[PDB]
């Protein structure tokens, strides 16, 4: 089992801009046969990867001049000389010199904006959904960037952790930024023996906490 | 011209088996080596299994994983990879590789989903600003969308001609069935003026539901 360990996992590019990235294998990938087996990949979102390079430095037929790749043993760089659009994408690297075959964790290759801190709506269960014994606390944070972002549900000023549901869009195509959703499900009972439910989010943007609450008893 | 175009994909009941039929028809079948590789939900790409040609004895390898479950087989044309005792984590897309010296063409991928659930209709809910109190200039709304199976629901908002500023959440799996939400950003002179309306669909179920987004 050799491991490709491929870095950084996400890189912010402006369109035009020149972007390297790397991989490392754990075991030489040099074949006794003098080959060494390593490929690139770029997956595009709703689509299978498509190899770009192989044994190396090798382009295959049809693929921009934009796209080398270089390295020796167990270092290996991919390198893009003009980001396009259609460049964007998740980057793999896998070596195919030692069964089993294997990959790499991914690259993102994502836009570059400014930073831009969340907006968080918070949502007490509907009355339909009550009428049925259940309560689903619905947060959304949208419109945020970087991706990174931490949530946490605090129920009477404790965190509560189980029943947690949590979602994320794409960078977006307009803006480039995410979004996310987090959907706390609780028994109406539970619901109904707490009052403070809580929706707080760390991210880049600011030092403290974003949160966003309601009482039950306001309700 | 080398095309890897795979099938048998869909649902599976855990313990069951399945078979995926692969057929490379673009190259000299006998002169590549033939791969199952799978993606798992998140960023994990998996090699599967190999089977060697003639040259090489017509081997075969197996990723520890699914070693006694599965087998690749070639007709000298198509490869297929018969899934026995199919478990969850054995859920992913499965896609069919063509080898050959150092080169790698990839099919599409066939979906395998193993579940013990069974068709559900989702229940619908409508997400209303917060307890009759603060918010409106500009007023965000949802829509939840729980517990259905299996895998298709769309989301309209107000039958598809406001699309701007709505976010809708790709749907996760809450143990063995689905879930999904959407927001839409409009502004305070547009709600509750008017009518906010999610709208619904589960083809599998039949179901076609309609939400009007009323002040909480
Ligand atoms: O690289 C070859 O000599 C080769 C030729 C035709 C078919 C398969 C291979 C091939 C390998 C042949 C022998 C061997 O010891 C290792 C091989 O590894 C390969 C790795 C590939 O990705 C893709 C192909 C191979």
């Amino acid at each position: 089992d050799v491991v490709m360990t491929q870095t950084p996992l996400s890189l912010p590019v402006s369109l035009g801009d020149q972007a390297s990235i790397s991989c490392r294998s754990s075991q030489s990938l040099v074949h006794s046969n003098g080959n060494t087996y390593l490929r690139w990949y770029l997956q595009k979102p709703g689509q299978s990867p498509k190899v770009l390079i192989y044994k190396v430095s090798n382009r295959f037929s049809g693929v921009p001049d934009r796209f080398s790749g270089s390295g020796s043993g167990t270092d290996f760089t991919l390198k893009i000389s003009r980001v396009e659009a259609e460049d964007l994408g998740v980057y793999f690297c896998s070596q195919s010199t030692h069964v089993p075959w294997t990959f790499g964790g991914g690259t993102k290759l994502e836009i570059k904006r400014a930073d831009a801190a969340p907006t968080v709506s918070i949502f007490p269960p509907s009355s339909e959904q009550l009428t049925s014994g259940g309560a689903s606390v619905v947060c959304f944070l949208n419109n945020f960037y970087p991706k990174d972002i931490n949530v946490k549900w605090k129920i009477d000023g404790s965190e509560r952790q189980n029943g947690v549901l949590n979602s994320w869009t794409d960078q977006d195509s307009k803006d480039s930024t995410y979004s996310m959703s987090s959907t706390l499900t609780l028994t109406k009972d539970e619901y109904e023996r707490h009052n403070s439910y809580t929706c707080e989010a760390t991210h880049k943007t600011s030092t403290s906490p974003i949160v966003k609450s309601f009482n039950r008893n306001e309700c | 011209e080398v095309k890897l175009d795979e099938t048998g994909g869909g649902l599976v009941q855990p313990g069951r088996p399945m078979k995926l039929s692969c057929v490379a028809s673009g190259f000299t079948f006998s002169d590549y080596w033939m791969n199952w590789v799978r993606q798992s939900p998140e960023k994990g790409l998996e090699w599967v299994a190999q089977i060697r040609n003639k040259p090489y004895n017509y081997e075969t390898y197996y990723s520890d994983s699914v070693k006694g479950r599965f087998t690749i087989s070639r007709d000298d044309s198509s490869v297929y990879l018969q899934m026995n005792n199919l478990r969850v984590e054995d859920m992913g897309i499965y896609y069919c590789t063509g080898s050959y010296y150092g080169m790698d063409y990839w099919g599409q991928g066939t979906s395998v989903t193993v579940s013990s659930a069974k068709t559900t209709a989702p229940s619908v809910y409508p997400l209303a600003p917060v307890c009759g109190d603060t918010t409106g200039s500009s007023v965000t709304l949802g829509c939840l969308v729980k517990g259905y199976f299996p895998e298709p629901v769309t989301l309209t908002w107000n039958s598809g001609s406001l699309s701007s500023g709505v976010h809708t959440f790709p749907a996760v799996l809450q143990s063995d069935l689905y879930t999904l939400s959407s927001s839409v950003t409009v502004t305070s002179s547009t709600w509750p003026s008017q009518s906010i309306t999610c709208n619904v669909a589960h083809p599998a179920s039949s179901t076609k539901v309609d939400k009007k987004i009323e002040p909480r």
